[PDB]
């Protein structure tokens, strides 16, 4: 709202309503952060990435093609559909209660509505991730480490709530 | 106050003068294998020196940017005889470090004389007292050495400790940088990763600077204590 | 020794027995190891194969193998050297040297037991006799003797240059075998067209070795063959052509192939901004279209095509490019396979020198060789792609060379540096694509220039190689005057300027005018360069 | 015959097997077969050929010493070699499995992704230590009595109630106020009177005023099966207790033969035959464990001496020398003493043949000792003080302490690292008193399985080795030689021994009989 | 865009330094009074304002002037200009119209090439 996030702000830094925020599945809050070393690489980096723009476009070690990815991207959607272990859903289910809680006794503690609610369409945002996570992997079920995974990756939205 | 510009122009012809002898007969030198052999070695010796000239202009510059407040001739000599070498301003070799690794074990009790002071283990020029370091290492007080075999048995000794804590550390989160409050997770509260409140770096540097000290010096068991150390490793 | 008949005193010993065939890392190289390859195999002669880069991977591969084989060949390498001394063999191998370097090591022709010269006697050949190079006033005499031998071998190892074709030695071995079959031929004819692709001999010797492969090529179309008989489209068909000297113009544009062709790249000064308008008026002085001369020429309008040589030489006569026609030749099968020996070439050379970093040089040579059998047209086809890509950042380099004027005139040589990080450097660092670039990069300097001292000097080039141990690449080439013999003293200056100056020269290459030197010492080294050269 | 119907022969034997000799193998073979005749070469080759299979071979191509391992596993030591009946095995050198909870096996360190141990560990490490004595304790108590129900069991058979093990993130919500749940955790205080339960999962706070404890020394950093039930964010402690051991008859019927213990054999000492049929004649071998053995001060040489000659009868097969060797720790006069006595102790025991030739002199130091601290496990001290010994005396090691013992057909673990009066005065509630102490403590030891069972800042311990402390599978022999009275005592068929500080507890050595399975409560005051 | 200035068809060190300065000058524009010197101070004395640089080029001639008289007594601009490209302190037309040569009484010409 503020265009930087002005870290005073807190929650006056979002004008979006809860009913769209609760339709997204993971709210990166993005801050750039000043530190001398990665504005040293970063800029290193940029200025290494205009340089090589004549460099015949090279193949690269370690990576997929954009061209290779898309085809991949679609191979999996089309072929793989995986569903969540028993055991996977246990965990996730203990997770989420501890998630819920926490977000109340914040809430509570504030005695302010955070902006971002943590709702039963999160727990359902949990186990897409995980299940995509898998179709990455052809995978028919999603593990533990697959929910540990998207728990993992959700509590950076859960940090943005909290 | 005003001087200083004058002994600047006198250093501006000079130093020029200088370093282009210097690189000329270095570099000129045929029995260089490389010339980071060209340097020598004392107990604090660490850095990769490689290019004599260039570390001359780099000791001469610091203590000249140092010894006043004018630093702007000493810039430009800098940018000079940086570019007289064809080595980059702002690249890491073209910044000065100190050339030794300093350690100092403090509060050496002296019997000659009752006194305590605190001694310098990597500063001192081994070279040239090989046979008399424990003699170069004197209390102040009087001239009275501080013995190898005392100092040797204190260096295993801290060691130990400095082990004991690396081993009891505490760890601490890279996100929220508090501590670790218990020991079964390996995540945070939140998704940060956890880290050394003692680095191992710090502890292989430590450990580079007793093993110069005892290579010197010839601790032979502080050497074994060091070689296990060194050799249960990544 | 000079092996007088190659199938009386080398094929029909080695026929039979364990063979180790040492192959240098060129197109010349590999098709001559095509034709011997194709000659085993017909024989069963239990041989085999080994790529080798450069001398001390050669000495390795020897000490390596040295213990299971008595019967070597090297294949363009070993002749302008003295192997005896370089490997240290047993007393009782035997070295066979098909090798085109000039000029032959003295102890290599007198050694009249262990090396054996696959090397016509024909050939520009002036060996010092044995008794001025071989064993008071006695000694005296002896001293003056050996003073002389100095003046004569200096006169002798002074230039280098290049003699026939291993391919074509290998093509009269199998004539002579008559097991010559008609991909041999073709494998002869690309490695003359390497030869002359990269400038390694004149244009009378060029048009000599073409008028020799002429007669081969009418006897292969006319063995089964003739105005009223003919053979299915199967079948190949070499075909001689008096075509144009453009490089793959028949697998890209015209407009391409006008950009990125050395010659004409360097005639109308392409990598200047004003260039364009030169080669625009001389499309229009064709009367071709732009937007015909852009498309691919597979797809260009076909009434364009039928009279294009001639019209394209037309005009380049009145431009002032007089020789804009080349004797070369072609070959078809099927029904949409064609290439002239020139793409062959840079298809197998791109494949050789390519710049992808997995895998290695060997098994880029494994690629390159693969891509000469008809079985691997895909690899062919691959490599025409890389060539593509390699004449164009050739363009590029010399465009930035030029421009920024990193050729600088250093007295008795000009001088040029690529420097590292700069686009395309790692595609020009491997020694062979490093020459290709100071030559064509020469022939632009020239064209550029408008001063008459400039258009006669030779140019010295330097390249990064290595950052691990630190060292560079570089190359001496003559100058580009079309009185040229194609000789040059580099191999010999370069070495004199080493031990002038104690400098850390590395000698890998199997060119001496190719070496690796420390970066610090190019500095002296090339000091020493301009005080002796003078 | 001819020497190429040899080479014929022998590589079309190989080839039928599916394997390639290379040309130096098939030459040494082709002439070390030259005695053999026509009427038995293809039962010799046949026999050559299974012998080469028994190794470990990574390809189809056979290298010239495998071929000759097999001649020599053909031709001499098929039967014995003699340094099997008894090794000694450092902390260090054990090696390290990972049990796979989806596969429900150990896996080796090779076979894993883990990254290998090393004494600076990282972060990952220190969670991983109390992760994994978690996970070995989860894994074993799982397959106790408080296993499945099972799911077919219907409701006439399981009439009986069964144990049901919860984790700490399963109790909170709708599970609150259950009348009654069971979990495995660890016991530990976020400060004085804070008690809380800690695994994987989670953390809780623990309401233990009316706890009934099982009778044991239940100390910080122990694992428990706390019962009771979850209410107010506290769990409501009705009784407490630690997970219930294992026999390593039991363990080995679930994992294999797998050698958890250490030593070069692939399986367990005690499951092969060659180890079997030598234990038979093996009958008279004997162990002795000493401990505050202050060969420093000339006084325990004296001690040594009357050893020698009330023990000349029947050589021992080996004295542990249980570290803490100075008595005078003051500093660097240590160092030398220490070289000193040890020279003298080389130098009197030179005067006998038979125990100098037999006898295995063995040092395990601990914190009274020159070099690396009270860190665990404890390494060897400076090589530059066990030379002298070790040249003039080649039947003696310098190690670990603790350390390992594999007898021909035992199992013995060695550890001095003090801890008895620790497990006492850190107890959550009280410690059980009177002359059942040492039973108390070998139960806490021998259920945690782990020589450690307590705080890391009350025990130091590298990180990454952690696993080298590990008392599972139990061993048949735990040495626990603390400066506590000595004693002996005897749990889940495992003997359980600490031989005591020998100068305060009247001169109180210990000597183990393991072919007869016992041991002596001596007693050398009256020597 | 310098370079696009100047016509030049590959990017230079004078268009990075151009670049630098305009970037520097900006930034520091957008202070306040008092904290604006002490940006001033900081950006100039550590980075890069590459006004100009003489004093290289100047005892470059010297030492060369020297070698001469030396090698002469017991094309002088050709000699400091291969010396200028060697060393990447290329742009010498500015020290050919500063006054540090002038001064010590150095001379340029086009045509005679002497100095």
């Amino acid at each position: 709202v503020f265009g930087r996030w002005d870290e005073t702000k807190g929650e006056d830094n979002i004008d979006f309503m809860p009913t769209i925020l609760s339709r997204f599945d993971m709210i990166f809050i993005v801050k750039d952060e000043h530190n001398e070393e990665r504005d040293v690489m970063l800029a290193k980096h940029v200025i290494t990435l205009h340089v090589s723009a004549l460099t015949q476009t090279q193949a690269v070690e370690g990576e997929i093609d954009l061209a290779k990815l898309k085809k991949f991207i679609a191979y999996c959607r089309v072929k793989c559909g995986p569903r969540l272990s028993a055991e996977a859903a246990e965990k996730l289910k203990n997770r989420y209660i501890i998630m819920r809680s926490g977000a109340r006794q914040h809430e509570r503690d504030s005695d302010r509505r955070s902006s971002i609610p943590i709702t039963v369409r999160q727990l359902e945002a949990i186990v897409r991730i995980a299940e995509a996570l898998s179709k990455m992997k052809l995978q028919p079920f999603a593990t533990e480490a697959d929910v540990e995974e998207a728990l993992r990756l959700f509590q950076v939205s859960t940090l943005d709530a909290a | 106050t005003f001087s200083q510009d004058y002994v600047a122009n006198e250093l501006t012809q000079s130093f020029f003068t200088i370093t282009q002898k210097i690189q000329k007969k270095v570099t000129g030198s045929r029995n260089s294998t490389e010339l980071s052999e060209m340097f020598p070695v004392l107990p604090g010796s660490h850095l990769l020196l490689n290019n004599p000239a260039l570390e001359f202009i780099k000791y001469v510059c610091k203590v000249l940017s140092l010894d006043t407040n004018i630093t702007n001739q000493v810039n430009k000599l800098n940018r000079d005889l940086l570019r007289l070498v064809d080595v980059g301003e702002f690249s890491e070799e073209a910044q000065f470090r100190d050339p030794c690794r300093s350690y100092v074990l403090p509060e050496v009790i002296c019997r000659s004389c009752n006194f305590c002071r605190d001694l310098d283990l990597c500063k001192d020029s081994s070279f040239s007292e090989d046979g008399a370091v424990l003699p170069q290492w004197l209390c102040s007080n009087c001239q009275a050495p501080y013995d190898s075999s005392a100092i040797e048995m204190t260096l295993v000794e801290v060691l130990q400790k400095k082990l004991m804590a690396f081993t009891l550390q505490d760890l601490v989160c890279l996100k929220c940088r508090g501590v670790k409050e218990t020991s079964m997770p390996v995540y945070c509260s939140c998704a940060g990763d956890f880290a050394l409140t003692i680095h191992t770096q710090v502890f292989m540097e430590q450990i580079g600077i007793f093993r110069n000290i005892a290579q010197h010096y010839g601790m032979s068991y502080l050497l074994e204590t060091l070689e296990w150390l060194l050799q249960k490793n990544p | 020794m000079f092996v007088s008949d190659f199938r009386k005193e080398f094929y029909e010993v080695v026929q039979s027995q364990r063979v180790l065939l040492f192959v240098a890392s060129d197109v010349d190289a590999l098709c001559a190891c095509k034709i011997l390859q194709a000659l085993f195999q017909c024989d069963h002669v239990q041989y085999t194969l080994v790529p080798v880069s450069g001398w001390q991977e050669l000495e390795t591969a020897f000490l390596e193998h040295k213990e299971q084989f008595h019967y070597f060949i090297l294949i363009n390498c070993g002749a302008n050297v003295d192997l005896l001394d370089i490997l240290q063999p047993d007393e009782d191998t035997i070295f066979f040297v098909c090798d085109t370097h000039r000029p032959v090591n003295v102890v290599n022709v007198y050694n009249d037991t262990q090396i054996k010269l696959l090397i016509k006697q024909d050939d520009d050949l002036e060996v010092p006799a044995y008794e001025d190079i071989f064993r008071t006033m006695r000694r005296r005499q002896r001293r003056e003797w050996e003073a002389r031998r100095r003046d004569i071998l200096f006169d002798y190892e002074q230039y280098e240059y290049h003699g026939t074709s291993s391919a074509m030695v290998m093509f009269e071995l199998a004539w002579m075998l008559s097991k010559d079959l008609n991909d041999m031929l073709w494998w002869a004819i690309v490695g003359l067209t390497d030869q002359w692709v990269q400038d390694k001999i004149t244009q009378m010797k060029y048009v000599t070795d073409v008028g020799v492969l002429q007669r081969h090529v009418s006897r292969h179309n006319h063995r089964n063959e003739d105005e009223e008989n003919t053979l299915s489209v199967d079948c190949t068909r070499i075909s001689f052509e008096y075509d144009l000297r453009l490089v793959l113009y028949q697998h890209w544009s015209l407009h391409d192939s006008l950009c990125n062709t050395s010659y004409t790249a360097a005639r109308f000064k392409l990598w200047s901004v004003h260039g364009q308008k030169r080669l625009q008026e001389f499309l229009a002085d064709m009367g071709l279209p732009l937007k015909q001369v852009k498309q691919k020429f597979q797809a260009m309008d076909i009434s364009l095509k039928e009279n294009l040589r001639e019209m394209i030489e037309e005009s380049a006569n009145k431009f002032g490019m007089k020789d804009m026609r080349v004797q070369t030749f072609s070959i078809h099968f099927g029904f949409k396979h064609k290439f002239l020996a020139s793409d062959v070439v840079f298809a197998t050379m791109s494949l050789m020198e390519s710049p992808e970093k997995d895998g290695s040089g060997t098994d880029h040579f494994i690629q390159a060789l693969d891509s000469l059998s008809r079985s691997n047209l895909d690899k062919l086809y691959h490599g025409l792609e890389l060539a593509k890509k390699q004449l164009r950042a050739t363009q590029q380099t010399i465009a930035s060379c030029l421009c920024t004027n990193l050729v600088i005139s250093q007295g008795p040589f000009l001088y040029c540096s690529l420097m590292e990080g700069t686009p395309d450097v790692m595609l020009f660092s491997r020694p062979a694509s490093l020459s290709l670039l100071s030559k064509h990069l020469l022939k632009s300097f020239v064209c550029s220039t408008k001063n008459r001292r400039c258009k006669l000097l030779p140019l010295v080039m330097a390249a990064p190689l290595s950052m691990e141990h630190g060292t560079v690449t570089v190359v001496g080439i003559p100058p580009e005057t079309d009185s040229s013999d194609r000789k040059n003293f580099f191999g010999r200056a370069f070495e004199k300027a080493a031990e002038s100056t104690s400098s850390r020269m590395l000698h890998n290459h199997f060119d001496l005018s190719v070496i690796e030197l420390k970066a610090e010492d190019r500095s002296k080294f090339l000091d020493a360069l301009i005080s002796l050269l003078s | 015959m001819a020497p190429e119907r040899l080479r014929s022969r022998a590589l079309s034997a190989f080839k039928l097997r599916g394997l390639l000799l290379r040309g130096e193998a098939i030459k040494y073979l082709t002439e070390a077969l030259q005695s053999i005749s026509e009427l038995e070469l293809e039962d010799k080759l046949e026999k050559i050929i299974n012998a080469v299979e028994k190794q470990p071979l990574s390809s189809n191509m056979i290298e010239r010493s495998v071929v000759e391992a097999a001649v020599q596993e053909c031709s001499q030591s098929v039967d014995e070699t003699i340094e099997h009946v008894f090794n000694i095995i450092g902390a260090f050198d054990i090696p390290r499995f990972v049990y796979n909870s989806e596969r429900k096996k150990f896996l080796p360190l090779l076979m894993t992704n883990h990254p290998a141990p090393n004494l600076f560990g990282t972060p990952r490490d220190k969670a991983e230590m109390f992760r994994e004595r978690y996970t070995i304790l989860h894994q074993r108590t799982h397959r106790h009595e408080l296993f499945t129900p099972p799911v077919i069991g219907s409701h006439p058979d399981e009439s009986g109630s069964k144990f049901q093990l919860k984790t700490i993130e399963t109790l909170l919500g709708s599970t609150t106020k259950i009348g009654d749940a069971i979990v495995l955790g660890m016991i530990t205080q976020l400060k004085e009177g804070k008690f809380f339960l800690e695994d994987p999962t989670g953390t809780v706070q623990l309401d233990l005023s009316k706890a009934q404890f099982h009778s044991g020394l239940y100390t910080e950093a122990c694992f428990v099966l706390a019962e009771g039930w979850f209410e107010d964010q506290v769990f409501h402690v009705n009784a407490f207790g630690f997970p219930p051991t294992e026999p390593s008859s039991t363990t080995r019927a679930y994992y294999g033969n797998i050698n958890f213990f250490g030593g070069p054999s692939n399986t367990s000492v005690k499951t092969s035959a060659k180890l079997k049929q030598l234990e038979e004649e093996n009958k008279d071998a004997m162990f002795v464990f000493l401990s505050d053995v202050w060969l420093d001060q000339v006084e325990v040489l004296e001690k040594l001496r009357i050893m020698f000659a009330g023990y000349s009868p029947a050589p021992p097969t080996c004295f542990i020398l249980c570290g803490n060797f100075s008595s005078a720790p003051y500093g660097k006069n240590q160092v030398q003493a220490l070289k000193d006595s040890l020279k003298t102790l080389a130098d009197i025991i030179c005067e006998y043949p038979d125990i100098h030739q037999s006898s295995r002199f063995v040092f395990v130091p601990g914190p009274e000792d020159p070099g690396f601290g009270s860190i665990l496990p404890r390494p060897p001290l400076a090589e530059s003080i066990t030379n002298e010994f070790r040249q003039r005396v080649p039947f003696s090691v310098f190690t670990t302490n603790p350390c390992r013992i594999q007898y021909c057909t035992q199992e013995i673990t060695v550890f001095r690292e003090d801890l008895v009066n620790k497990m006492c005065r850190n107890c959550v509630r009280f410690p059980s008193s009177n002359l059942a102490i040492p039973n108390h403590f070998v139960k806490t030891i021998l259920s945690q399985g782990h020589l450690t069972p307590l705080p890391l800042y009350v025990c130091p311990v590298y990180w990454a080795y952690d696993y080298a402390l590990r008392v599972y599978p139990v061993p048949d022999l735990l040495v626990i030689a603390d400066k506590y009275d000595p004693f002996t005592t005897t749990n889940t068929e495992c003997l359980c021994i600490n031989p005591g500080s020998f100068p305060r507890s009247g001169f109180s050595f210990k000597v183990f009989y393991p072919s007869n399975k016992t041991v002596e409560d001596s007693k050398l005051q009256g020597f | 865009a310098h370079a696009r200035i100047h016509l030049r068809d590959y990017v230079i060190e004078d268009d990075v330094n151009m670049a630098i300065r305009v970037m520097l000058e900006s930034f520091i524009d957008t202070q306040k009074f008092s904290v604006m010197r002490s940006m001033r101070k900081t950006f100039a004395r550590y980075l890069s304002f590459r006004r100009d640089n003489n004093e290289l080029l100047l005892f470059i001639l010297k030492q060369l002037v020297a070698e001469q008289v030396t090698y002469q007594r017991n094309v002088p601009e050709k000699d400091l200009v291969d010396k200028a490209r060697q060393i990447n302190i290329h742009n010498l037309s500015a020290f050919y119209d500063s006054e540090l040569f002038r001064m010590n009484k150095f001379s340029h010409d086009l045509k005679r090439k002497m100095i």
